[PDB]
Parts: structure tokens; sequence; C-alpha cells
């Protein structure tokens, strides 16, 4: 055990480099500029994910099976923080911030922006804090969601129940009701539960393109992908 | 280049 601030002091220091991806929009190219992107953060993704602290003592079939489950709502729930504070625009990057009109480029990803730009917008009008994203993205991993994935589970439930303590501890400092209090951690679990389901549109979206021969899916993402 | 196993693995 370490304090909750300790943690999320932790949690901090594991942050991913930022990456770039690098003529105007075709449905191809701005699928080869996402899932470029993508492929370059799945690999500081694993990085990360090695840095929250339990993570790598838990057993290696877990840690594959809790980054296959998760790591296109990492990938999300990063974009809605990146974009937290410009109404419209998707902050895929530095150089590739994209207009929610710009959706209109590839066919069936219109709908997704919009889904990504309004949980973006709840978690603004939340003011989601800058100690509450690192928990809410630490507990995307160790599975809040609790999808079917002894020793290594025990640990899991241990690690996961770290960070859900380091979140209410962070918002106990807000220092508004206790009801309040409640119902902000409700509301944060519900737009989670939320991203879950942006991911599995996300990866049916992808998978769509693939086969359509729209866009290549190589190495890291197409491992990732591979296992939907 | 590097896959899930070897990067969770190594370093
Ligand atoms: C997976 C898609 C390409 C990669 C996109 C991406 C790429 C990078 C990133 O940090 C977040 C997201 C979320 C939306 C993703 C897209 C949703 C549909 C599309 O296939």
């Amino acid at each position: 055990t370490l304090s909750p601030e300790q943690l999320v002091l932790t949690l901090l220091e594991a942050e991913p480099p930022n990456v770039l991806v690098s003529m105007p929009f075709t449905e191809a190219s701005m699928m080869m500029s996402l899932t470029k992107l993508a492929d370059k953060e799945l690999v500081h993704m694993i990085g990360w994910a090695k840095k929250i602290p339990g993570f790598v003592e838990l057993s290696l079939l877990d840690q594959v099976r809790l980054l296959e489950s998760c790591w296109m709502e990492v990938l999300m729930v990063g974009l809605m923080w990146r974009s937290i504070d410009h109404p419209g625009k998707l902050i895929f990057a530095p150089d590739l911030v994209l207009d929610r009109d710009e959706g209109k480029c590839v066919e069936g990803i219109l709908e997704i922006f919009d889904m990504l730009l309004a949980t973006t917008s709840r978690f603004r009008e939340l003011k989601l804090q800058h100690k509450e994203y690192l928990c809410v993205k630490a507990m995307i991993l160790l599975n809040s969601s609790m999808y079917p994935l002894a020793e290594s589970s025990r640990k899991l439930t241990h690690l996961l129940n770290a960070v859900t303590d380091a979140l209410v501890w962070v918002i106990a400092k807000s220092g508004i009701s206790s009801q309040q209090q409640s119902v902000r951690l409700a509301n944060l679990l519900m737009l989670l539960s939320h991203v879950r389901h942006i991911s599995n549109k996300g990866m049916e979206h992808l998978l769509s393109m693939k086969c359509k021969n729209v866009v290549p899916v190589y190495d890291l993402l197409l491992e990732m992908l591979n296992a939907h | 280049i590097q896959s899930l196993i070897n990067l969770l693995a190594d370093n």
C-alpha cells in the first residue's frame, strides 16, 4: 500500500510521451493518419501500464488480457482529455486536430466522433480534474468494467481497489457534500461504461475499414485488433 | 515491429 497521494503521483509520472503523426483529407489518408497515430500510442501504452504499480506483479496472461481488453478505451479517454477544453474539436495529436465536420471524410466515423465529443462535453461540464483523469485511466486498465478475463486475480482486485480509493480521496478533497461526492463518483463510473461502448463501436469500425481494404493495419495495432 | 509480449517482457 502507497498513500492515495503517493499513488496519484506514481500515475502522473507514468504518463506516456506525446506522439505526432506528421494534401487535404480523403477517407484513405484520414484513416492512415489515425491508425498510424494509434499504433505509435499503443507502444507507449504498454510502457505506461508497466509503471502502474502492481501491474507487472500480475501474471503475464492477465497483463496481456487487460491490455487486449482496454486499449481502445485508453486511447479514447486520452483523446477526450486532450480535447476537454476545446468544444467541437478532437485533439488527436499536435498537428492532428479535427473539427467535428471532418468526420464526414470517413464512412461511419462521424457517429463515433459525435459520441467522443458528447462524452468529452460531459467531462468538461463535470470539470474533470487532472488527478481524477489519472485515476480513471488507471481504473480503465485495471478492469473497473469487470470484463471476465488465484493469486494474480486477488492482486488485481487489490490494485483496482487502491485506485478506486484514490479517486474517492481526490473527490473528498473537493470539499463538496457527501451526497454530491457519491453522485460525482457514480457519474464518472457511468461515463467509463459509456467509453467502453464507444470503444466497441470504434473496434467494429476499424475492423470494417481493414476488411474493405480502406486502410492497411500493421504491427502492434494489428496484434491488438486481432484480439477482438 | 515489436509485439505485445516482447514489449511487456523486455527492458
Ligand atoms: C479506431 C478508429 C481509428 C483510430 C482512432 C483514434 C486514434 C488515436 C487516439 O488517440 C484515439 C482514437 C479514438 C478514435 C479511433 C477511431 C474510431 C474508428 C476508427 O477505426
